[PDB]
């Protein structure tokens, strides 16, 4: 069984970092590696028999270790870098191998306003009585953003759910769909409708709107 | 195997058979199983240069190779430190098995030398392998374990052999103390015989006398089959081997 | 070269989960599996594995309710866990130890892709589909017992989809949005089809996204 | 010749090439033309065990292989009494011409170094040869003679990159007082250039440092070029050339 | 065989293999059992030159070749009078087995096809035999029967094919009315299939359409495998086949 | 060539080798110099599928390959429209030069010979090439341009000999009337010699008779080599080539 | 597997221009080699070749002043011009025919960089160099006989460099400017060296940006 | 001899364009080839023997002709796809053979903002008396741009020069590096410096600044 540290860091782009895994007791016989997950895909190896880079691995990555802690060393971050890193190790055979807790590695980077966009709902929902309006930010930075969603000027609560785009693969920004629920005796009773983001980086606020017809 | 027959299905439990990744899981090299969990074999089947144990697999007695394959993980090698060519000497290496072997009537561990035998000519021992069958031949695709009685030779006499013949002075020692002699132009081990047991029959018990070595080529006039002496490298056996 | 599994993506509780690896290429005689597991948002976990000499290994719970194995005739592994829990809703793997063995975690060099299991009591559905007029898209929506994939012109449009993460609508059915950020020149001009599936219902549907 | 050019006709003048009976008179190892009747290669070439002098001869330099052939008759072999492997040491070896050789400006004797001489790193070396071009790969059928410049390695810096990356233990020593290094992973002899000369450009006059004798493959990373050492040699080689 | 897998045990029982003699009974063509006493098999395997029938053997339907050889003599050996190249046509042959065969559950004849069957695209067909897996590749030494379902194709868009990225004018027929072509770059037979049987399931019965006879390599873009066309030869056959 | 002797300089003055593209651009078949800016030679040398003529050279006459590499370049190849496979027949090709050859007393163009000319048995007729010296053996690495005499034999004579052994029926017609024989079994053409020429001297004058083409081995018993006849093909010659 | 120009960069009126390009690989024995030319902002102009055979064949204007030429002893082509003028400043570029035609362009297949040749009355002179206070960048100034060349940590810092067109001050010399931007976290925190060289004067010269 | 059309033109992203080529007399022998020259570098061979793809090359090019006329034609245009193109050819063995005078393909795309920034001159120059003074644009769209140089609020003329990057070769936008030339007598004179840049693509004016000092 294993420790693994940071279990969380934040480093800019040209930065190092390093990550620390330990054990009550030491691997078998040099048996640790390192493993880079990609969101959404499977684990790759990255080093092997405590160091052994992996072919095809950009030589950017490095680790050794005193078999009982081991490090996991950058030589410089870049975007694409983002995952989630575990080490992995043996302490006999056939019996106590284990997982770490792993690391999620997110990294800072200079603001970027959102670009903001909404789309009316379309035809099978209404002629199925249902609706629904989609209200978009792309690219932005950081996380922080705050939409409100105000209806004949009316501002409006509840009613809405939101959903992220983990990271961009090579921006290192998030894009946000935010949708308005309703139904079609609901959607005829307003005319215009419009939505607005308040997010740090900005001047201001900043809305983006339509009408039914 | 120069000459000898196919081996008996009973005959020989401790022969191991060594395979290396390509198309398939090719042989290459010989071995004898000397504990549950230790192969021992020749050094310069996987030396001096470090291997990568991704590439390496053993295969316990079968009768024919590759119709039955089973084939086991290697934990770790071990090879002497003295090694670097098997004319040098100290030709000598170990594989720990990564899960231990469950003995059988059918699968069974040779027993090694007391340091104090010494095999004297006269004495009744075989060689065993899957290796070539005459000087270019490969074994023929049903592929038997072949089985032969070689005679040994004293090594001073064996010594003398490979000067005939030879520019080398007679001063300059070919056979040395860490090794063994056996086999005749009728009868010897070939390529892919390398690290293949030699065992005699010594009052009703067989002991492994041997590993094959080298030799300038295959039954050729004057030129026995060198073998690594067993019974000299005991004490660094046992350093791994849990007697 | 590359591993398979296949599962059913959707199972009630008590049942029996069986999953199945198979090699794409050449057989993997002298090779070993393992099986891992990866609850949401959780790290990994082991559940087993077969060495290249066919020993079968588990982990401290996984011997309660695991077996392994393995068929040469079909080229597969297989593995099956008893009386499935809620609580075993996870991403399960597949993936190959070049040195055979069958009980180690630090050279696993070749992965499957992986596939969701969902332990409910629910029934599968398939989804409704929408265009989004158009910056344009495709809105797929109210499937359950996720995933469900999403393709533009086949995939011949590989380039600038956004999709996103699904989320729950409270009415115990997931929905979820693709996009693509393109110049206003490009409409009409790009034929923009959207493909959709859903393995969980065998469904295959299409639609066309146009002003 | 791992690398470098065709050579220029006049540079070379005591380069010689060592020919075995077959369907045509075959290239198989090089040599140097030391005294207008003796010419100086490695041993590994002509033994350990004893040839047939019927099946050997020396065609002395021509720029191109086999196209203006005149084979010359060699008298006797000598080999250093000590020898029986490359790795063992003492891989040196004499030819003695039936017939003296007219020296001449396109045909000329090297220069054997001063025992005193080292070959100090940094010296500007080179090896000539018809052997191989890349580490499978024959030269091409024109078959010129090629050279190249290769760097000098002390013998301890030597030794220790040859155990990188081996099961050796560090107090084996591999690379021995009686042999020299050169070469890197761009630059070395191969296959066939066994037995050439290595010569060193010292004071304005060209001396021969070494004899092509062996390698752990063609510029292989951490693996330099094996060379007898000549100067080592100096009392037998003058036991029997007429200094 | 490109692509597809090891056949199951029970699947294929007309399949044969024919040995010559050499170190060992090797095999080298394919055939079909379509009578308790015959063999078909393809004409350039046993011609147009005369073979000594002593160097000749038949094998039945093992799983792997070499491990259970059962050998069979050869009583006639009976080749198309036409024949003499495989691209000029008539590549088809009989053996005529010394001993009939104890026709079993594990070992029966396939069925010939009416003389009316076509085979048009579309079909369900199959080949089988021990013949090389790619391009230069032999099959590894477990030696297993393989099997691969290949597509049909039209004669005269084959002959088409054929012509594409050649000098041949397009008047000139390349594939012929007695032959029939199939596969794909992905599905071929290959070295060593040669003679062995083409077959495809009608109407739940399986029907002999073809025997492995020619191709411009395997699995080659736009050339697809050209394959004896059976039921063009019925009259010869019956003329010797007790029907 | 089987037999013959290492040709004389002047002798053969319009003998051309085709090059390919490789390690080298290395000798792969011969041809012959008709017009300043023509060569003649044989169509399975670069048919039936297209070549690139990136990876093609023409080479003059030298006296010995590779040791004076002068490499013409290929503006086009053209191909009789009716070749496929030698044994089917017109297996006969052109190759236009970039620049046009300046025509010296050491290169000189063959004469074609008239449409009424048969070339009768006993004519004196040569052939020449550097191809293959015995039915396995490869010209050693002098690279000589060989020559043999060989004798004619009336093409239905021919015939009856190729159907000896053989399982052909004696109303197939193996040798066409496209077709010439020539050689015995101490004085043939073989390998690497394919599209070289086979001249006559009629009247004093040389006449190209016929194209190295195909034969069933070098040398052998009742297989004489078979050569395509040129006064068959003069229409299609002199519709490219500007008489 | 590469061809390389050699030349002066400068040359007067009135001498006789010299050019070389020698392959880098295996020895072009069968090959052929043309010379290609281009004048600023102009379309390409075919000099002459060489083919495989030897055979040199020379453009309409070429002949009355060109000469190329090969050794096989030095594995080099050469080119020379006769009576330079200042209309002859250009690009100048050796590439391969396959086929080892003297005369053909439809198929040059393999291209060396190309060397500039400036004709001018002027001498050679040597640039001053200057950091730019931190984006950050590095400045090169007054040189002559374009071109120069720059580059950061002895190009390790391939990463985000701008470089722009000289312009003639009205001095009668060139001068550029080298410019990258970055986030001012990355300031100290990265090495970023100036390094340039000035081949027209042999001259190479380096320089540290830090505030 | 040759004419190649058109000599000139502008298209979008996800556009397609096809390219001509003519002639007094048709080619030898399917002698026609298509070369591709980044900016800065060597032309690349693309097509050869009329429509034979180069090896390497993605399948977006192609190009057919009857002899006498012929056409290259791309799938969709990308932003790295930005060259000059020149057919190719030869009409007999040994003489007329020459290229086209090439055609210059750049790209439609989107407005770009102008980032401004402006560096003071450094030691050496001073150290020699001399001065130089940077302003910087990156990554506008359209060229269009125009920056006045203002000096103690006095407006500057004359004494500038520009140099622009022919084109960013993934973003398709400009950089624009401007230099104001001075002496350190002159230097001396005034304390605060500042550009400010006009370009279509902004909301305004928009000046950055410093100051001696």
């Amino acid at each position: 069984q294993m420790t693994q540290s940071p279990s969380s860091l934040s480093a800019s782009v040209g930065d190092r970092v390093t990550i620390t895994c330990q054990s009550i007791k030491s691997v078998y016989n040099n048996r640790l590696g390192w493993y880079q997950q990609k969101p959404g895909k499977a684990p790759k190896l990255l080093i092997y028999e405590t160091s052994i880079l992996t072919s095809g691995v950009p030589s950017r990555f490095s680790g050794s270790g005193s078999g009982t802690d081991f490090t996991l060393t950058i030589s410089s971050l870049q975007c694409e870098d983002f995952a989630t890193y575990y080490c992995a190790g043996g302490f006999d055979r056939s019996g106590d191998t284990t997982f770490g807790q792993g690391t999620k590695v997110e990294i800072k980077r200079t603001v970027a306003a959102p670009s903001v966009f909404i789309f009316p709902p379309s035809d099978e929902q209404l002629k199925s009585g249902t609706a629904s309006v989609v209200c978009l930010l792309n690219n932005f930075y950081p996380r922080e953003a705050k939409v409100q969603w105000k209806v004949d000027n009316a501002l409006q609560s509840g009613n809405s759910q939101e959903s992220v785009t983990e990271q961009d693969s090579k921006d290192c920004t998030y894009s946000l769909s935010s949708t308005l629920t309703l139904s079609k005796a609901d959607y005829e009773k307003h005319k215009v409708y419009a939505c607005e983001v308040t997010h740090q980086g900005l001047s201001s606020p900043v809305t983006k709107s339509f009408n039914r017809g | 195997i120069v000459g000898g027959q196919e081996a008996p299905r009973s005959k020989w439990p401790w022969q191991v058979s060594l395979r290396v990744h390509g198309p398939y899981w090719m042989h290459f090299c010989g071995g004898s199983l000397i504990h549950p969990q230790w192969v021992l074999t020749a050094a310069h089947c996987v030396g001096p240069d470090v291997k990568d144990l991704a590439a390496l697999r053993v295969q316990l007695r079968e009768q024919h190779l590759y119709y039955q394959d089973q084939l086991l993980p290697v934990s770790r090698i071990i090879v002497h430190p003295q090694f670097y060519t098997a004319q040098i000497g100290a030709d000598i290496a170990l594989l720990e098995l990564e899960e231990p072997v469950n003995v059988s009537s059918h699968v069974h561990t040779v027993t090694l030398p007391p340091a104090s035998e010494t095999f004297p000519p006269g004495m009744p021992c075989w060689v065993t392998g899957w290796g070539d069958v005459d000087n270019d031949e490969r074994l023929p695709p049903p592929f038997p374990l072949k089985q032969v009685k070689v005679p040994i030779m004293e090594n001073h006499i064996c010594d003398a052999k490979y000067h005939l013949g030879a520019y080398t002075g007679d001063d300059v020692r070919i056979v040395r103390d860490d090794m063994l002699c056996a086999g005749n132009t009728r009868r010897d081990s070939c390529q892919g015989d390398s690290g293949g047991p030699l065992v005699c029959k010594v009052n009703g018990t067989w002991l492994q006398a041997g590993v094959v070595s080298w030799g300038e080529g295959c039954a050729q006039p004057n030129r026995p089959g060198i073998y690594t002496r067993v019974t000299y490298y005991l004490d660094w056996i046992h350093h791994y081997v849990p007697k | 070269v590359q591993l398979v599994e296949s599962g059913p993506g959707c199972v009630k509780p008590s049942e029996t989960l069986s999953l199945t690896c198979t090699v794409s290429r050449f057989s993997l005689i002298g090779y070993a599996i393992t099986w891992i597991r990866q609850p949401p948002g959780k790290g990994l976990e082991w559940i087993g594995g077969i060495s290249s000499a066919a020993t079968t290994f588990y982990s401290s719970w996984a011997k309660s309710r695991v077996t392994i194995s393995v068929d040469t005739s079909k080229n597969q592994f297989s593995l099956k866990l008893s009386s499935v829990t809620a609580a075993d809703t996870a991403v399960y793997y597949c993936a190959r130890d070049p040195r055979g063995y069958g009980a180690a975690l630090d050279r696993l060099d070749l992965w499957g892709q992986g596939t969701l299991v969902t332990v409910s009591s629910a029934s599968t559905k398939g989804p409704s589909v929408f265009p989004l007029a158009p910056a344009l898209g495709c809105l797929v929506k109210d499937y359950f017992c996720e995933p469900v994939t999403v393709s533009w012109n086949s995939g011949a449009l590989t380039s600038g989809v956004h999709t996103f993460p699904a989320v729950l609508q409270s009415s115990g059915l997931y929905s979820l949005s693709s996009v693509v950020t393109v110049p206003s020149s490009s409409l009409g001009t790009q034929t923009y089809i959207c493909n959709v599936n859903h393995k969980p219902s065998n469904t295959k549907v299409d639609k066309k996204v146009e002003p």
